[PDB]
């Protein structure tokens, strides 16, 4: 009976996105920003759309490797830009020194960093259906900490885990392919069907 | 005959603690134009509070008053002879959102309402077979000609702007097409009635 | 020893983390505290202190003149004197207050405000002004009549020298919410013409002040857009 | 200090592990909850 | 209501300064001293000047990298020189061996070092406004621990965090640009103004 | 008419535990030269204890006695006919520090006091609009011609040298310039009165 | 084992730190104390 609880249903941290960082000195930006979006991959997206309103805390983990993947003692900076705050415009730009944006410093050889983000909304809950005229959680930014640009190539894999999930007003599960993010469009011309087809209605097997 | 569906099981109530709670002509029975339903039809939907944005004294109170709160009492009737056969699914969808098939009229149809293009998907891209997880009632001409649904105020914030945000919508979709032998009236009307409950401004 | 396993989040420095640091100079007893008046336990204590709105902000006015709402006897009844937004956190004539400055440190606020006016005329001058608040969503009133059709105060400075108006509620939400804005307008209307006896100047000034009521609140720390470096 | 020995399973990230993460923005009080009708405590509620 | 408390307002450790160390043997000093100053950067400076008197404890953290930033097992020494004590005059100078000056030894590959400095003043509080005829907290010094100079180039980033902050006699917030450190000078000729300008006083938007 | 402003809300008191607590002619009313204020003026400020460094028997006790403690009672009057209009902001700034516009007279003006250059910034580089976070009183010729402010002893150390350190300052800045029809007296005097409270040496 | 996370300040030697060192020769009982006159518990005793 336990595995059917909403809370157990959204648990089990998984990959919410991947960004590739490269330090090329001038030619490459040398940093990366990743906006927080639950809906990037459609697995969880289909599950969040099952409910109108939700509330929860987020827990993130950053797995990072270098190309072929061998690790070396370089320092990294994961800064969190809360909603309604400017994002770093450059590798060395002054936003990295802004104290209101929390940062975590970790050597690349270390076990991955974990961070907990609380419920950020002004409303009482997140809503992925708003009929009228969203839900910005924040953004993460990564760079390498050095005076001189260290030529390096990175990819970070963001694993997110929800905590203390509460839902309201369930919805039906989408039967049509997703055309694009942030809108529930569907192809009108071709319409997939809920169940497959059989020979005759009078025959079961 | 009293058979009533409380949405989610909660009576509309005034907000837990100054807003105005007018009832003289404010809370009373508003009846729309009737929809004439035919063999080839698709089915209809309405947006609230929108449908009342220009009506009576409520549309006036819907004007100004950038904060809005209320419930509703929805009654739906169908006048059909014993020789007509068919069924209607009457549902109430919070935050009902029409999508693109690839406009403000689709989002805000007004008093008349609008008709579906692809009802099977609800024009939300969602299977109609599952629409029954919503507060709903069947209108089946074989038994009942009328359905009544009570909707409390449902939102993630205690107050909102009635103009720019429609809280939910109402949907009548014929599941089984209207059928009649020749000579009977060829179009059956559907009447809609809205009674606000515990309105605040 | 005690068997343990390390866990992700190890060896990381979190700038906002709450924790203890090894005291570098233990056994040192600092200078004990004495009683200094005026300790401050919150910023809200500061926000509630009313300060002068600079409502004259213009390329024209330069010195303290920008703090003054000009009024003369040349004006005619029913015509507007001055009007301005209520936006404690936006750019405009809230930017000279504590509220205007403190709001820059927070992303979201809400509550009620207080707007007090102080008239300095001659003692024997007299007349009536109309102080009106149009709520959000509506443009500033077109004339006195429509101004009288909403929340307002008739204020005769001939008798009472100062008046306080209270904006009922404000918040900053939909601007950020729709990202994932208008608010209030206060006006000054001449009810009468400024009345003057013989041999006295016949030109005065109103001084606008603003403050936060106890209801007012703040959230989501951030940094100010003002400072350059 | 307190003598300890590390144990196998150290420095491993288990995607399903239950544990605590350092709150990134402590002292922040989120928006308190109001009463929204139709809360769902299980999927079985839906299956039925 | 919690985020408005003075204590929460000065929390959130941030960067108070950066110094570059280089071990060049004779040609380069091979060490660096950094005097403790809260007022170096104007963000916090503008916030400390909001109050006449303050009292608190300081917590520092040293993030250090090598040029391109790759880390190697070198030993470092952070010594704290209390007020009214002589600072090291040279890499190997005898002040480094002074026991009254506390030191911390850490390998460069290790996670950064933290240190807590208590309230150091003879008075009952710090004051950044003294009208008459300051507030020396101390100084940090860094070197590499080796017999032979190891050719290396470092920058240390000092992240400081206040604790148990108490304030008195609030001030107004400075509206004019800072001309120079330690004095509240302002340009008399050009004077910035509190609020921007608009077309007419009779028009709001 | 008694309307009095306690600074920060604490009455001056003797220090919690030998210093001398003289009152015969020590604590009494000292009245300065009056400042003649005109249409074009800027406004004035004073430094305490400094202003009294050479006065009466207090300046004598201000001399020697390298430890000093006291509060004050400040009364400010303005004599103006009903035909004059204007307003004064009277404030008290602890550790008031004049900066450079790029001298000891600026830091220690003496008995007469000094005038501002750029009052809008207070000549501290600080907005005057916010000066109201200080114990203060308005003098508006339309209503009150006099203001009274009580200042306790405010310092981070129980005692200090009155000569080399001025604890705070007093500021009268006209916010609205003096205006009068022709023929009236063209300069309005401002009187200052200092009564020490709980002086110690 | 017991899940833990290391924290900055790890593996650092603080010359003024108060802590315990592993006794190198445990079970050794030193020579017990006798009463010697003129014990000094503070420098202030000397300054006076």
């Amino acid at each position: 009976v336990l595995e059917t609880t909403i809370n157990h249903f959204f648990s089990r941290s998984g990959l919410v996105g991947v960004v590739n960082l490269t330090d090329g000195g001038t030619d490459t930006t040398g940093y990366v920003t990743w906006d927080i979006d639950i809906m990037g991959f459609v697995q969880l997206r289909r599950k969040c759309e099952m409910f109108t309103y939700m509330r929860f805390n987020a827990e993130f983990t950053f797995v990072t490797t270098t190309k072929n993947g061998e690790a070396r003692p370089y320092m990294l900076q994961y800064m969190y830009v809360p909603p309604g705050a400017p994002k770093p415009t450059g590798r060395d730009a002054f936003q990295w020194q802004t104290a209101t944006n929390p940062s975590v410093f970790v050597k690349l050889t270390d076990p991955p960093a974990q961070v907990s983000v609380p419920f950020m909304s002004p409303a009482s809950a997140y809503q992925w259906f708003y009929d009228g005229y969203n839900n910005m959680m924040g953004t993460f930014a990564v760079r390498v900490v050095s005076r001189e640009a260290s030529q390096l190539k990175l990819q970070t894999r963001v694993y997110m885990k929800l905590k203390h999930v509460r839902a309201w007003v369930p919805r039906p599960i989408r039967s049509q392919p997703y055309l694009l993010k942030n809108f529930p469009n569907y192809d009108s011309s071709k319409i997939t069907n809920s169940a497959r087809d059989r020979s005759s209605i009078k025959q079961a097997n | 005959a009293a058979n009533i569906v409380l949405a989610y099981g909660e009576w509309p109530e005034y907000c837990p603690d100054k807003p105005t709670r007018p009832d003289v002509s404010v809370n009373r029975f508003y009846t729309l134009d009737s929809k004439m339903w035919q063999e080839n039809s698709t089915g209809w939907y309405w947006k609230f509070p929108d449908v009342l944005n220009k009506t009576g004294v409520f549309g006036q109170n819907a004007q100004f008053h950038y904060l809005y709160r209320s419930g509703f009492c929805l009654h739906v009737q169908c006048n059909a002879s014993k020789f007509h056969q068919g069924a209607l699914l009457v549902a109430v969808i919070p935050e009902f959102v029409i999508a693109g098939r690839g406009g403000f009229t689709t989002t805000f149809p007004g008093t008349t309402g609008a008709t579906f293009h692809d009802p099977y998907v609800l024009d939300s891209g969602v299977p109609l077979s599952q629409a029954l997880i919503y507060p709903h009632q069947w209108i089946n001409l074989r038994t009942n000609n009328c359905a009544t649904v009570i909707v409390p105020y449902i939102n993630a914030v205690p107050f909102d702007s009635a103009i720019n945000h429609s809280n939910f919508g109402l949907i009548v979709i014929p599941v089984s097409p209207l059928k009649y032998s020749s000579g009977a009236t060829t179009a059956i009307p559907i009447t809609i009635t809205i009674a606000p409950l515990n309105s605040e401004f | 020893g005690i068997p343990a396993e390390l866990r992700p989040g190890t060896n990381q420095f979190l700038t906002t983390d709450d924790d203890t640091a090894a005291p570098i100079l233990p056994g040192f007893t600092p200078t004990p505290t004495i009683h200094i008046p005026g300790e401050v336990h919150s910023l809200l204590e500061l926000c509630r202190v009313e300060t002068i709105l600079e409502v004259n902000n213009t390329t024209e006015a330069t010195g303290l003149t920008r703090l003054l709402i000009p009024v003369s006897s040349q004006n005619k009844a029913d015509e507007l004197c001055a009007a301005f937004m209520v936006d404690p956190g936006r750019i405009g004539p809230w930017q000279s207050t504590l509220v205007g400055q403190i709001c820059r440190y927070y992303t979201q606020w809400s509550g009620s405000l207080k707007v007090t006016f102080m008239f300095t005329g001659s003692f024997m001058a007299t007349g009536k002004m109309l102080v009106a608040y149009s709520p959000p969503g509506s443009a500033q009133p077109a004339n006195r009549e429509t101004a009288m059709l909403g929340t307002h105060v008739i204020w005769d400075f001939g008798l009472q020298s100062s008046v306080s108006l209270v904006i009922p509620w404000i918040s900053n939400t939909h601007f950020r919410t729709a990202k994932t804005y208008t608010a209030g307008v206060v006006t000054l209307w001449y009810q009468t013409n400024y009345v003057v006896p013989p041999e006295t100047p016949g030109e005065a000034y109103i001084i606008a002040m603003g403050a936060d009521l106890y209801k007012f609140t703040l959230k989501i720390c951030k940094d100010t857009d003002e400072v350059t470096q």
